């Protein structure tokens, strides 16, 4: 009812820039944009009242773009799809390091 | 099989392709690919340290060794070209043993620092030790040790962790264009350093943190603050300039902890500038939290939203419509600019413009204020002519693409403007419009260089837009563009470089300054985040309302302060200098009693008695569809349709005033960076 | 009676339309069946002389959000006569009722109530299907993957009303998700 | 006394740990390298850390804060 | 007594919908006594809320969904009568007994 | 003479079109043929030419107090689009 009209983002998380390994891609997430948190005035702990605080990152997951879209539409959420960026493999040669500079101009 | 990471492979021709076998399976790769790249197409992840796709091949870490049939030795796949009929094996006992032996050598002198090391938990060395070399350690001797080096306030150094991959050295020479890092000495005693005591001054210096596979180079402002497993990742865009670099924002609770690059091959290619990387600490300092109105004693007092809007709404109705002026800030999203433009127009005023040099330009044709070659298209250009523009401090990732093109394709660069420090070869042609007059008339080696150019590129800075002779200069440049066939159906080489994230969308929406002197005759000024406008030009009896998240001078002058959300707390639309539209994603909550900018202008309009036909951001984007529909079709690459031929001829004269620098301080350009500790330290020692 | 004999003998004797998938493994012999055949397959295995599966160890549900039929219902069964275990699984969705096996194994009664409580799968001919674990008036099915860990409501004593009442949850410190992948 | 310590230490009777480790004099070492374990029994200390002493300023163990210097040069 | 099979058609489903509505309405006096609502709300208001609930779901065309809604309604009703969780103006999930909405939401918070 | 008076009647004229669609072909022909003269006769009037991949051709005019009027340009020829300009200039302005 109340939590079924929130709008979500369906996306496939990119690769971390701090590591060269590509083993965390291919997954599709549903982002609930839970951005209502504050500090508890006793210990400084981070508080929330939003039930979808971490379920979008901890438990819910999808192996395909279609599966995430189907799940969102069955529950009635308004979704926007962000297509992932992919690298373009280009021709690289080690011999390029020693390319001739040509005749002196 | 899906290529690793979903990587795309482009084929110039199906005839120019070869067949290799990766673990029996058959893959087809372009001619010239390496064994490692063939393995990625096969979907096999080879371990690596010294190899980086955006850097020259080094082949020194020896971690990418694989077995090749009829090859007597293990083969470094990162450097070995792929050949037809090649049989590549990656999981054989020879390849596995090679990986374990190399991983043993890597950890021999590595310090037991994982607990105190910031790379812990996101470390390639940790993950590859767990996977490939599962050796019980047998090294019992004394480890070597290295002293730490000082590289400035951004890059913290723990050099005992360095594995001598030389990624940092190669990045400094090839990408940053500032040759400060080297590898000194010989043998196991070789050390990465600058030899003499010097700080890393390049504006792309912070990228060495991302490329260092171990914790040898880390972010000093982020030191020890968090572990990677406790950070929420948000994929969004940067608003520090008009480039729209793709970024990942890491947050823990209601707080941004760091900003790291996101891959976007068309814009920034997994690099960002130091302003993008280290401005985040200003997001929690000097935030406007509550609506404030100045008291009887001329002091701000906090109030509720209802009282603040009532005051603004009451007093706006006591001035003539022509005396109302609205100025949009450089970090304004397209939605808030549209609501601002509607509100001011519905009050009977036409004085709405975006702060900056491009305040009153002709926005009729979209080619006239965008980089029509596109950022990725600059790599095909064989000549660059820069007029009134310092891309190094104006658009750092655009300057990066030029340097990469000059280094790779040996392109030539002509520069017309005030003297500057470039990180690439550039002839200084002159300083002002006299050199444009000479370039138009020919009889110059660069002029025949410009003619002998197959794909030349002209880049004209938005800073020249605020000059009195802007139309004379624009006509002179557009005449040069025609004379050398710069603009053709296969090559659009005319470019205009914008400086501000909001500038492209402001021009698309029609926020154009009609009256050049409407600010000095105004009694109601609405500064929507416009902290860089000269506030002493406003009459002392004018009612000024400042709406934003930070501020230094306009805050002092304002009679009412309306707290607004920042780019990390809202879903706003931004268009970059090449016409590409993108939207930010909320990462953290908004501080205090702040609100979204489009919400504040719609709320004020309702209080002021004007009924705008929308109550939500979807109804604002429907409204935008009637004005600038490209800003609602997000992430869509679209060529121009009209060119300079439609422009009415100009006969204005030229001012001998030489071109002025636009960005005086690369680190002090917006209100977020002006509230940042790190940017202040960067201005102090890195400038 | 080893798992080699069960796999082979079940292939020869069972009607072919019942079983769509057969997995022989050291993790367990598994028979996947359509929902309309689950009751008959379980009655065959119980009564047949060469199987004598007399004990239903338990019934559990598994949630697979990426599947068209998201729920998998798993029947772990045991033959004390032949000292062998068998796993019979079937798939279900949020609205399709499946057959109850209480008439075959009385122990299934509470387990099917737990499946209804935890996942929302309903069982035809179950004599008394109602929630068994959750609080009275509970909304949702906590074992579904989209159900939040801390739920939606919490209880407290309310002195003005002199009773314990339920209100929307407010967390002093949120669950911290540590993504270690 | 510093800002880092004032976030948690609300008692000024004793000195802060940062003050206390600053008063331990640097240890003279005959050589250019020293290994620090933080304890006489290595199993009760911290992971072994090898520290280079080529710089004039004393070298700090990154785990326990002990400082070391070259004895002769 | 046992859970019946899934309804074949919307006639079977509607017969079940009518049967449930009758049971829900016939328990209204019991509820009024348990929650002491004699001075709070009228019995017809209880009837209207039940018929409302049913009318909001008049666009469902799948008999399986209708059966699940009836089952959930039967479960909800049984808890209200047997295990009452008394709250003043609330029975189970039913509240018993010049500016637009935007400016009100704007005044409240930034999250709508 | 109405073409030299578009500045005193409206504050801004917007022309939305598609770059490649055939439905936008007449409007693109209109812009390429008329923009030069219109801008030369109205140097201070903003004429916003905004192209998008999938928009039906439209034409907008903004008057005082932010009142706007739109003309649907689908299924129209070049001279009739010119008339749609003139009626926008002469009526409601
Ligand atoms: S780089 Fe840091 S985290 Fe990685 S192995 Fe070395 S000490 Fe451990
Ligand atoms: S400092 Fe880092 S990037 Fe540079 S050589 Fe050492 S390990 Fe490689
Ligand atoms: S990755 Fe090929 S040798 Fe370092
Ligand atoms: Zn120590």
């Amino acid at each position: 009812e109340e939590h079924l009209s929130r709008k979500v983002i369906i996306y496939s998380p990119a690769r971390t820039a701090t590591q060269s390994g590509s083993g965390k891609l291919g997954k599709w997430k549903i982002n609930f944009v839970s951005t209502l948190k504050w500090e508890n005035p006793l210990m400084g702990w981070t508080s929330t009242g939003d039930p979808y605080a971490n379920v979008g990152d901890s438990a819910l997951a999808f192996d395909s773009e279609e599966a995430a879209k189907s799940f969102a539409e069955r529950h009635g959420w308004d979704y926007k799809v962000k297509k992932p960026n992919t690298p373009l493999l280009k021709v690289k040669s080690y011999s390029d390091n020693f390319k001739w500079k040509g005749n002196p101009q | 099989r899906n290529p690793v990471g979903g990587a795309r492979v482009h084929f110039s021709n199906p005839e120019d392709a070869i067949e290799v076998f990766v673990d029996g399976y058959a893959v087809k790769v372009p001619k010239g690919f390496t064994v490692l790249q063939a393995c990625e197409v096969a979907g096999v992840d080879i371990p690596r340290f010294c190899y980086h796709s955006r850097l020259s091949i080094a082949g020194n870490c020896r971690m990418c060794l694989v077995e090749v049939e009829k090859s007597p030795k293990p083969v470094a796949s990162c450097a070995m070209p792929a050949l037809p009929g090649m049989k590549i094996k990656t999981d054989t006992p020879i390849a596995k043993k090679a990986r374990e032996g190399v991983m043993e050598f890597l950890l021999m002198n590595h310090p037991l620092d994982c607990p105190i090391c910031d790379q812990g938990g996101e470390c390639d060395l940790q993950d590859q030790s767990m996977a490939f070399g599962s050796d019980r350690g047998r090294f019992t001797e004394m480890k070597r040790s290295v002293v730490d080096k000082n590289l400035g306030p951004l890059v913290k150094t723990v050099m005992t962790r360095c594995i001598q991959c030389t990624r940092c050295v190669r990045f400094a020479s090839e990408v940053a264009g500032v040759q400060d890092l080297g590898i000194l000495g010989r043998g196991s005693g070789e050390e990465i350093g600058t030899y003499v005591e010097k700080l890393m001054t390049s504006e792309l210096s912070g990228n060495v943190i991302d490329i260092c596979p171990v914790g040898a180079l880390t972010s000093k402002p982020f030191a020890f603050k968090a572990r990677n497993w406790e950070l929420k990742a948000t994929e969004t865009i940067d608003v520090s300039d008009a480039v729209g670099s793709n970024i990942r924002v890491d947050s823990r609770g209601p707080e941004v902890m760091r900003i790291i690059p996101r891959l976007n091959e068309d814009i920034n290619e997994e690099w960002i500038s130091d302003k993008t990387r280290f401005c985040y600490d200003g997001l929690k300092r000097q935030r406007l939290s509550d609506p404030m109105i100045r008291d009887s004693d001329g002091r701000f007092k906090a109030v509720s939203w209802r009282d603040a809007l009532a005051v603004v709404g009451d007093i706006i109705h006591q001035v003539k419509p022509d005396e109302i002026v609205g100025v949009a800030g450089q970090l304004s999203d397209a939605e808030s600019m549209m609501v601002l433009k509607d509100f001011v127009n519905r009050m009977g005023s036409d004085n709405v413009w975006c702060e900056g040099t491009a305040a009153g330009v002709d926005a009729d044709l979209r080619y006239s204020y965008l980089m029509n070659t596109s950022i990725s298209g600059l790599e095909n250009a064989d000549l660059f002519l820069l007029i009134g523009t310092q891309p190094r401090v104006e658009a750092a990732m655009v300057n990066a693409r030029i340097c990469k093109t000059v280094r790779a394709s040996n392109a030539k660069v002509g520069y017309v403007g005030p003297p500057a420090e470039f990180n690439y070869d550039c002839k200084h042609l002159g300083t002002g419009p006299d050199t444009l007059k000479e370039i138009a008339e020919g009889r110059h080696p660069f002029c025949t260089a410009l003619k002998n150019a197959k794909n030349p590129a002209i880049i004209v800075g938005a800073g020249l837009f605020n000059r009195t002779d802007k139309n004379a200069i624009l006509s002179s440049v557009e005449s040069i563009a025609q004379a050398n066939n710069v603009v053709r159906p296969d090559w659009n080489g005319l470019n205009f470089l914008l400086q501000y994230a909001a500038q492209a969308a402001a021009l698309d929406l029609g926020l154009i300054q009609q009256s050049a002197k409407a600010l000095e005759s105004a009694k109601f000024v609405y500064l929507m985040g416009a902290d860089d406008v000269n506030v002493d030009k406003i009459p002392k009896d004018a009612f000024v309302v400042y709406q934003g998240h930070h501020g230094d001078k306009a805050v002092y002058r304002a009679n009412v302060i309306l707290p607004a959300s920042a780019f990390t707390e809202k879903e706003g639309t931004y268009e970059n200098t090449e016409g590409f539209t993108q939207q930010t994603v909320p990462a953290v909550p908004t501080v205090g009693d702040a609100r979204d900018d489009w919400k504040i202008v719609r709320a004020l309009s309702e209080v002021s008695g004007v009924k705008l036909p929308y109550n939500s951001i979807e109804g604002v984007r429907s409204r935008i569809k009637s004005v600038a529909p490209n800003l609602v079709h997000t992430d869509e690459r679209e060529p121009a349709a009209f060119g300079p031929s439609l422009k009415p001829e100009c006969k204005e004269a030229m001012s001998t005033t030489p071109f002025q620098t636009v960005v005086e301080n690369f680190y002090m350009t917006n209100s977020i960076t002006r509230a940042s500790k790190i940017m202040a330290q960067c201005s102090a020692v890195l400038l | 009676m080893d798992n080699q004999f069960i796999f082979k003998y079940s292939w020869e004797t069972l009607p072919k339309k019942w079983v769509k998938k057969m997995e022989r493994s050291e993790h367990g012999n598994r028979f996947d069946t359509n929902t309309d055949y689950l009751f008959q397959l379980l009655c065959f295995l119980k009564l047949h002389t060469y199987t004598r599966v007399q004990v239903l160890i338990d019934i559990c549900g598994v949630d697979y959000p990426s599947r068209k039929r998201r729920f998998e219902v798993v029947y772990n069964l045991l033959s004390t006569r032949y000292n062998s275990r068998i796993r019979v699984q079937t798939s279900a969705d949020e609205v399709t009722r499946i057959s109850s096996v209480v008439s075959l194994f009385p122990s299934a009664g509470w387990w099917e109530r737990e499946v209804w409580d935890m996942f929302g799968v309903s069982f035809i001919n179950h004599p008394d299907l109602r929630r068994i674990l959750t609080d009275y008036g509970f909304e949702g099915h906590p074992l579904r993957k989209d159900f939040p860990l801390s739920g939606y409501v919490q209880v407290r004593y309310d002195d003005p009303e002199k009773r314990v009442v339920s209100e929307p949850i407010e967390m002093t410190q949120e669950f911290r998700y540590f993504d270690f992948a | 006394v510093g800002n880092h310590t004032a976030k948690w230490m609300q008692d000024r009777s004793k000195k802060s740990p940062m003050e206390l480790i600053s008063e331990v004099p640097p240890i003279k070492v005959d050589g250019r390298i020293v290994a620090c374990e933080g304890d006489t029994n290595p199993a009760l200390g911290h992971p072994i850390e090898f520290i280079c002493l080529d710089l004039n300023e004393p070298a700090i163990c990154k785990y326990c804060g002990l400082r070391y210097v070259q004895d002769h040069h | 007594i046992g859970v019946p099979p899934n309804s074949a058609n919307l006639t079977e489903a509607r017969r079940r919908v009518f049967d449930f509505f009758r049971a829900a309405c016939r328990s209204i006096p019991t509820i009024m006594d348990i929650y002491n609502l004699q001075d709070v709300v009228a019995p017809s208001q209880l009837r209207y809320a039940i018929s409302a609930q049913i009318r909001n779901n008049a666009h469902i065309t799948d008999p399986k969904v209708i059966d699940l809604l009836i089952f959930k309604g039967m479960e909800e009703l049984t808890d209200i009568v047997d295990h009452a969780k008394q709250r003043h103006h609330i029975i189970g999930q039913y509240v018993v007994g010049g500016k637009t909405d935007f400016l009100k939401n704007f005044y409240t918070s930034n999250y709508f | 003479a109405w073409r030299g008076s578009i500045s005193k009647s409206m504050k801004e004229l917007r022309i939305l079109l598609c770059q490649s669609s055939p439905a936008s072909a007449p409007t693109r022909t209109f812009v390429e043929k008329n923009y030069k003269d219109l801008k030369s006769l109205n140097p201070k009037l903003p004429i916003l030419i905004r192209e998008c991949s999938g928009v039906q051709p439209q034409m907008w005019a903004r008057y005082d107090m932010g009142v706007e009027r739109c003309v649907n340009l689908d299924g129209l020829t070049e001279p009739q689009i010119l008339k749609a300009l003139e009626n926008l200039v002469k009526s409601g302005a």
